[PDB]
């Protein structure tokens, strides 16, 4: 009765039973922002007179057994609920110990900074007029990379489970809080609000002088200043350097492999519906991760996902600064007599391009290239930034300077479009086009040294055009969230039909794991271990093993044919094969003739070898190999092998040492009285075999509740509908 | 809504989506609540047929796997997922196979079990109203309407909900959990459309009339109504006409640029007429200290009770002698009042118990000395109508005061160092390598620079008699103070001193807001002879108050000792900034900390600690003799310290104006110093504002002729 | 530079126009809705208040 | 490019409530004819709204409040009630 | 916060299973308990005008 009472007489009078009427819970943020806004009247004034006066503190009432009246001096502290401030300090010495100094458990979000500040081995004070590089970064350190809405649902969870909001659906990071701070609890909005603190992302604009991860920006005011700067080393990382990584590897491997699909989109989309990272699904990494790379943007794309316009070429994304776009489309003679239409683009033009390790911002008229200036680390950034901007010149000198002929194709042995053929014939070999550009004398102005075309600097010449720019040019990541149109060969034209994204620029260095990933859905296995092919093929088997139940029976030949043995069947020695294929065959049809005698284990253990054209040679077999990694090794026919270990009791397969296989609630509608009275968010007794129940759902009303028998996947039952659809 | 709804489905559905808006070019962009009603009502579709199949036998059942095991009849054929034309060519098969007779209406789904027609609605308002359009829309004919809230209500026709419970009931969850989704993101937009029947309207802004009657009127002087208007926007020829407008311009309308050479500036004008008097608050230098060198422990050292020894301390107290007059007014209120403080100092141990502070009585003298019976008649207009002396009040801008010689002095004063330290600079953690280190031996060698400045004894006054007069006007609302003018200090062989430098007494505190004015009074101590430099003191009347002891190498001399006295007013706002103006430390340092980056900011290894450490760095500071003086560091820095002082406590809107004004000349001058070849637009304009904003204020007029003196010694 | 006097001249229907372009074939109601601020500044009273 | 931040500026009128009314100085109420904070001119403009029929922004969209505001400029008496 | 229902009809509720909940393993007396739920009642029937 302690609250409503309030309630009752503030229904009293008809002006608040309106308002406590109309509004919704959904506008309750709407109402509490409706303050007089008044009582700011300096408040370091009223500080130091409420400090000059006694007892400005409130407490509760039961100090009156906890502290006493007069301190150990006879000072006065109390009143007749307001205390004096000594009170705080007496306390602040003699009172009841706690070991509840298990706090830095929720807290650690500063004590990482900490410690990071304990091992933070300084540097020297280099001065000097630092340029502020225009970079974007996030603020908090070690936050996983969440976004702030599937983060606060997850907090909402473990702080007011009897109000959660309606997402039930069925990451263990809420058994982890419910289970270290079960009845250790603290103070719930604080904790909470330090838990929004440490796991929310927050990424923003900032101008930095060489800091990558947020450690490197939480003590940017140690670091950054107006000409000096001061290197320091947390000695640490963090995922946010370091988790988005495993996505962008994955990506790009992904579409590296996608080109030899028949429908690079369709395999596309079933890898990355089925690839698992980090224990998290990649469709919701790319719905929710702001990171920009071709591979991400175009994957995001296959989804329908709004990226930056950009005119990426050469490893370098693009954006628009100034200028408009016409097709022209052009005749073009080489220097091996061949013919070449190309796409010049008409009009003005001004872009600023940023790469992997440079930056440049180029000035474009009908084939006029003015104002290149470049800023890179390494001799060969700025090499190959000035090589793709004559590419992008289009002028007649850089058309002069083709040697051999063009024949660059993909990877799957495709003509690309000229543009990227110059690219890659240029990046091996360029030299010659600088010596036939031109050379203008320069004054040595504003530290922008001149360039030679043997990679050399000079004073006082340079190319037309080019400037060289000191420790970085700046960026500008602009904002924009187009939609894109992408077609079934893995191009991206958004609008306006140019070419902004291909599988020609995506590849570097060799790519180094950190996150542990898993593919699922298609072939996708040749780069994985071979060890991990075996042991993925007969998981797999396992996983849809109901629906080879019936798939073995009729129509068995399709299901010999699923082409998702196909990496399978290329490590089984191309000899034996199809031998092997027609054993087995025979051997289930020997099982289909004398039924009953017949084992479901070795039926999975000798089910995968269907895949060959079988040829029905005139001998059996009791023994299959298979090459991986050099070695050749065996499994037999009746019983257990050592790549297929099924234990007897255990039910659970074994290969290779790795395990492989075994063999929320919902609305009814508005409360009515029928099933009784309403429930809090809490059925260890209803969760008995079946319940009915009216229950508060968050801050809503009373919903019905039964339980579920589906599942609600998100798998092909979506894709179904193009079989009942377009029929 | 648009990228949320991307989000939280399938890429067929927008597909879907496509197709369907493609058929009457409804563009997404503009039908976003459109955009979303169209996907959940395909959704909901879907979600109603699948796991729907119906048995050899005559009923349906459900599957868990989707299999076309010899059984295809999805028990409802969708309707809705297909074009326009299609869907009305299998609407006609079936409705001639099973001859029931067709509808006008494009239903969504139709049902095998039953062979009734099903159509599935997704709205927002009152189910019973959806649930009635639809009958009194269709009618008459045997088809069952179904129909789906958000909230997960549920409503078919004679209690006949065509499902199982559960099916159904995951449709509903779906709708839910999209609401609730839909809200968090605050995209409860598609409320207000989905109450039309027609579900794809959006918010229709009209501009009807006392308001349309406005925007036909807002039009340029060459159209009738806003409507023609937009008409003529929207189409719209950019030809060209800036070239033409040009050519009819006349050659007049120009920014002709004149030039800025060395021979060009000439020096300030300067007014001319009354020596500039004195406004500070407060003394600078002619103040005396009363030295007790009394470590009380500041337990909260009560002011009034610090100062009755300062009192005490001193003998000689002379007859007072007026000497100085305010030049017009009743003087001899001025030392009744004095006698009467010292009344007040001395009836203080005869009420019985010792107050922490005395109310002096409402006397007339000092009645007047505040002004409080000083007031006006209060009468609406209306009454006093026609009235003889009902003229307006004067309000005359002021006069010209001219510059006199004594604001130098006081200023040449000002930067000079004593034998007391007046800071508590409080302590610092360890200082790392790296810039910890720099950043010290800066602030602590600026420190003991400018540590014994007498700038911060002016701070620490203006601090002390400000909060001491606020935190009294706060207590005191309805009664007069006295207000003691104290100032700390330590000794040099460090002993915490206490100063006083006069008394205050304070008028009514009835401060209902910020700018509400307080009159006060101020005594001030002396052994500055008025008698020298008279039309200094205009605002000051002074009295010969007494001989004090001054030690010298010989003996004593015996010099007067005099006191001053002025009134003016203040105010919650005017106290609290002088509060604070320990800030004007904070500025010194950093434009002194600037010129430690800027002008070092050409160096591999910073000049940090050659900027000290190096006597033979030398600044010009002065010319007295017709020749530039140069000086050390630490004079530079609490000239800039005292620079800052006295701007904020002389603070004048001349000021504001004067610097705003000189630093585009300076910066001017700079540039032709470095030879970059200036000009100017309109320089005798420049020059008018600056004497626009010359009047009175004797510091504007000392850094004024700091500035002419300064151009004719730049070389220029 | 500066531009004296420069706040005393924007007249609210070159707001208007500027405006009205921005909102070039765009939907009607969003064109009422952005040119409700410079319309009313067409016809805008000056307070005093005490004197 | 207008166009581009024209859908910015559509997204924003749909999600915006009331509440961005609040954020800033201080602001002019005609109830009193004097200088006032946000929330008094907003929530003493709501409640003499209240006393007539006009109460669409009890929806707490921002534009129902403009609807709000066009609705009382099209009325000729209002009743302003003093406390 | 997330909810479409007025906030009389999420309080009430609320209340009602709070008094449940700290009655039936919680710690309150019967009749505060139907004293509070007849309050509750008296809300309930005056929301309905």
């Amino acid at each position: 009765m302690e609250r409503i009472k309030e309630l009752r007489d503030l229904m009293s009078q008809s002006r608040t039973r309106e308002i406590l009427t109309k509004t919704t819970v959904d506008h309750i943020a709407i109402i509490k922002k409706y303050t007089s806004g008044r009582q700011e009247k300096n408040p370091a004034l009223r500080m130091k007179w409420m400090m000059a006066m006694k007892y400005p503190i409130t407490a509760d009432k039961r100090i009156m057994e906890m502290i006493p009246e007069r301190n150990e001096q006879g000072q006065t502290l109390w009143s007749k609920v307001m205390v004096s401030s000594l009170a705080v300090t007496w306390w602040n010495r003699n009172g009841p110990t706690t070991s509840t100094v298990h706090y830095p458990k929720v807290y650690k979000t500063y004590f990482e900074k900490v410690e990071r500040l304990k091992h933070g081995t300084f540097g020297p004070v280099h001065f000097r007029n630092q340029v502020k590089i225009r970079r974007r970064v996030d603020v908090n350190p070690g936050h996983a990379d969440l976004s702030a809405k599937e983060a606060q649902d997850v907090i909402m969870e473990v702080v007011f489970p009897n109000e959660v909001g309606a997402r039930i659906l069925t990451l263990t990071i809420t058994k982890e809080k419910k289970e270290e701070l079960q009845d250790c609890k603290i103070a719930p909005l604080m904790v909470a609000y330090m838990l929004e603190r440490e796991l929310v992302r927050k990424t923003r604009f900032l101008p930095v002088a060489g800091g990558t991860s947020s450690v490197y920006i939480e003590v940017l005011h140690l670091t950054q200043g107006t000409c000096w700067e001061q290197m320091y080393t947390p000695g640490g990382e963090v995922r946010n350097d370091d988790v988005d990584q495993s996505l962008i590897i994955a990506a790009r491997n992904i579409v590296r492999r996608a080109t030899v699909s028949t429908d690079p989109l369709a395999s596309l989309l079933e890898m990355c519906h089925s690839t698992q990272i980090g224990g998290i699904r990649m469709v919701d990494i790319l719905r929710q991760n702001p990171t920009e790379e071709q591979a991400v943007d175009i994957c995001k794309a296959a989804m329908g996902l709004r990226i930056s316009s950009s005119f990426s070429f050469g490893g370098f994304t693009f954006k628009r600064t100034s200028g408009s776009s016409v097709k022209k489309e052009e005749e073009v003679l080489t220097g091996n007599l061949q013919t070449l239409k190309i796409r010049v683009h008409e009009g003005y033009e001004e872009f600023t391009m940023v790469g992997r390790r440079a930056t440049a911002i180029l000035r474009k008229a009908t084939r006029r290239l003015i104002q290149l200036i470049v800023s890179g680390r390494d001799e060969q950034s700025i090499a190959e930034a000035i090589i793709v901007a004559m590419v992008f010149s289009q002028e007649d000198c850089m058309i002069k300077a083709v040697r051999g002929d063009l024949n660059f194709v993909n990877r799957a042995n495709q003509r690309l479009n000229p543009m990227h053929q110059l690219l890659r014939h240029f990046q091996k070999d360029a030299k010659v086009l600088f010596q036939n550009w031109g050379i203008e004398p320069i004054d040595n102005v504003m530290g922008m040294i001149g360039i030679l075309p043997d990679m050399t600097p000079s004073t006082e010449m340079s190319l037309r055009g080019v400037r060289v720019s000191k420790m970085g040019v700046d960026e500008y990541s602009s904002t924009e969230r187009v939609v894109v149109s992408i077609d079934r060969f893995l191009r991206v034209r958004d609008q306006r039909g140019n070419v902004l994204l291909s599988p020609e620029e995506v590849s570097e260095t060799q790519g180094t794991e950190r996150l542990t990933i898993t593919y699922s859905s298609s072939m996708m296995w040749e780069i994985n271990g071979p060890e991990s092919v075996l042991v993925n093929t007969y998981q797999w088997v396992i996983r849809n093993w109901e629906t080879v139940k019936i798939q073995w029976s009729q129509d068995p030949t399709m299901l010999y044919n699923k082409m998702e043995f196909e990496p399978f069947q290329s490590l089984i020695p191309k000899a034996a094969r199809g031998q092997y294929s027609g054993f087995v065959r025979t051997l289930f049809q020997q099982m289909r003739d004398v039924v009953g005698t017949f084992d479901t284990v070795q039926i999975i253990k000798l089910l995968p070898f269907t895949a060959a054209p079988p040829e029905q040679s005139r001998m059996q077999f009791s023994s299959l190999t298979v090459n991986v990694r050099g070695s050749g090794m065996r499994i037999l026919v009746r019983g257990n092998s050592p790549v297929f270990n099924y234990n007897k009791a255990t039910k659970r397969l074994t290969v290779l040492g790795k395990d492989a296989g075994a063999l929320g609630f919902l609305i009814l509608g508005k409360e009515d009285k029928r099933y009784g009275p309403a429930l809090s968010i809490n059925e260890l007794s209803n969760l008995a075999k079946g319940e009915k129940a009216n229950v508060l759902i968050g801050q809503g009303d009373v919903v019905l509740v039964m339980k579920r028998k589906r599942d609600s996947s998100i798998l092909t039952d979506s894709q179904t509908a193009t079989k009942r659809i377009r029929m | 809504m648009e990228d949320f709804v991307r989000q939280c489905f399938n890429p067929m559905i927008v597909e879907l989506a496509e197709k369907a808006m493609k058929e009457y070019g409804e563009d997404p962009k503009i039908e976003t609540n459109k955009f979303a009603a169209i996907c959940t009502h395909l959704e909901v579709c879907f979600m109603y047929s699948d796991f729907h199949f119906i048995d050899e036998r005559g009923e349906s059942i459900i599957v868990e796997s989707g299999d076309p095991n010899a059984l295809l009849k999805h028990r409802f054929e969708i309707i809705e997922g297909r074009d326009r034309t299609m869907a009305w060519t299998v609407v006609n098969s079936i409705c001639n196979t099973t001859g029931a007779e067709k509808p006008k209406f494009l239903p969504d789904l139709y049902d095998y079990k039953e062979n009734r027609f099903i159509e599935i609605g997704v709205t927002r308002r009152e189910v019973h109203i959806y649930y009635l359009e639809k009958a009194n829309k269709i009618k008459s004919e045997k088809t069952h309407i179904h129909i789906f809230p958000f909230t997960g209500e549920e409503m078919a026709t004679k209690a006949d909900y065509t499902l199982d419970e559960e099916s159904r009931a995951r449709i509903k969850t779906r709708l839910f959990t999209i609401r609730q989704e839909m809200a968090s993101r605050g995209l409860w937009d598609s409320f207000r459309q989905s109450e039309r029947g027609e579900e794809t309207i959006e918010e229709r802004f009209e501009i009807t009339g006392t308001m349309r009657r406005l925007a036909d009127q807002s039009l340029p002087p060459n159209f009738s109504s806003l409507e023609n208007f937009r008409a003529y926007v929207d189409g719209f020829e950019p030809n060209g006409c800036i070239e033409g407008k040009l050519s009819q311009m006349s050659k007049e309308v120009n920014a002709r640029i004149e030039p800025f050479l060395k021979t060009t500036p000439r020096p300030l004008r300067l007014p001319d007429g009354p020596p500039c008097s004195q406004r500070s608050k407060f003394l600078l230098m002619d103040a005396l200290k009363l030295s007790i060198e009394d470590p009380s422990h500041e337990g909260e050292g009560i002011p009034l009770y610090d100062a009755i020894k300062c009192m005490k301390t001193f003998f000689g107290w002379k007859e007072p002698n007026i000497i100085k007059p305010h030049e017009k007014g009743i003087n001899p209120n001025y030392l009744l009042a004095w006698k009467q403080v010292l009344a007040e100092l001395q009836d203080i141990e005869n009420e019985e118990k010792i107050p922490k502070k005395k109310n002096m009585k409402k006397t007339s003298q000092l009645k007047w000395a505040l002004g409080e019976n000083m007031a006006p008649e209060k009468v609406d207009f209306e009454d006093c109508k026609d009235v003889s002396d009902l003229k307006q009040y004067d309000s005359d801008e002021p006069e010209p005061r001219s510059l006199a010689s004594w604001i130098q002095s006081e200023f040449n004063k000002a930067c000079e160092l004593t034998d007391s330290s007046w800071i508590e600079l409080d302590e610092i953690g360890e200082d790392v390598a790296p810039i910890e280190h720099i950043a010290s031996m800066r602030r602590n060698y600026f420190t003991a620079e400018v540590s014994h400045c007498r700038a911060t004894e002016y701070i620490m006054k203006g601090v002390y008699i400000n909060t001491a007069l606020l935190n009294a006007s706060c207590a005191a609302m309805d009664d007069f103070q006295l207000i003691p003018m104290i100032s700390k200090c330590r000794t040099k062989e460090g002993r915490r001193k206490t100063n006083l430098y006069g008394f205050i007494i304070k008028g009514r505190s009835h401060l209902r807001n910020d700018t509400d004015v307080v009159n006060f009074v101020s005594m001030e101590f002396s052994l500055t002879d008025p008698r020298l430099e008279p039309h200094k003191w205009e605002k000051y009347c002074v009295l010969e108050i007494g001989d004090m002891l001054l030690r010298t190498a010989i003996g004593q001399v015996s010099r007067p000792m005099f006191l001053y006295v002025r009134t003016n007013g203040t105010s919650k706002i005017k106290m609290k900034w002088g509060m604070e103006m320990r800030r004007c430390l904070l500025q010194s340092l950093q434009q002194i900390e600037s010129m430690i980056e800027a002008e070092s900011s050409v160096k591999e290894k910073d000049m940090t600690k050659e900027f000290f450490e190096n006597k033979s760095e030398t600044w010009p500071i002065g010319e007295s003799p017709k020749g530039v003086e140069e000086g050390s560091i630490g004079k530079v820095c609490r000239t800039l310290l005292a620079k800052s002082v006295f701007n904020s406590l002389y603070a004048s809107p001349q000021l504001e104006g004067f610097s705003a004004e000189s630093r585009r000349l300076l910066l001017i001058v700079q540039a032709l110093r470095d030879n970059l070849e200036p000009g100017t637009f309109d320089l005798g304009g420049l020059y008018e504002a600056i004497e626009e904003c010359l009047i009175n204020d004797p510091w504007v007029l000392l850094n004024a002729s700091w500035f002419n003196s300064f151009l004719t010694h730049a070389l220029r | 530079g500066d531009n004296t006097k420069w706040n005393e001249n924007q007249n609210p229907r070159m707001f208007l126009a500027m405006i009205t372009y921005i909102t070039r074939n765009q939907p009607d109601w969003f064109r009422n809705v952005l040119s409700i601020a410079p319309i009313m500044f067409s016809n805008k009273m000056a307070r005093l208040g005490k004197g | 490019i207008f166009e581009n931040s024209c859908l910015e500026t559509m997204e924003v009128v749909q999600q915006t409530r009331v509440d961005k009314l609040t954020q800033g100085r201080q602001t002019y109420d005609w109830t009193l004819n004097r200088n006032q904070p946000a929330a008094t001119a907003l929530a003493n403009t709501i409640e003499v709204f209240r006393s007539n029929d006009l109460t669409a922004n009890e929806s707490g969209r921002l534009i129902d409040f403009l609807k709000d505001v066009m609705e009382s400029m099209d009325k000729e008496e209002m009743e302003i009630t003093a406390h | 916060p997330v909810g479409i229902s007025s906030m009389v009809e999420a309080m009430v509720s609320r209340a009602r299973i709070d008094a449940r909940i700290d009655f039936e393993s919680g710690r309150i007396k019967k009749e505060e308990f139907a004293e509070i739920m007849k309050i509750c009642s008296t809300i309930e029937e005056l929301r309905r005008q």
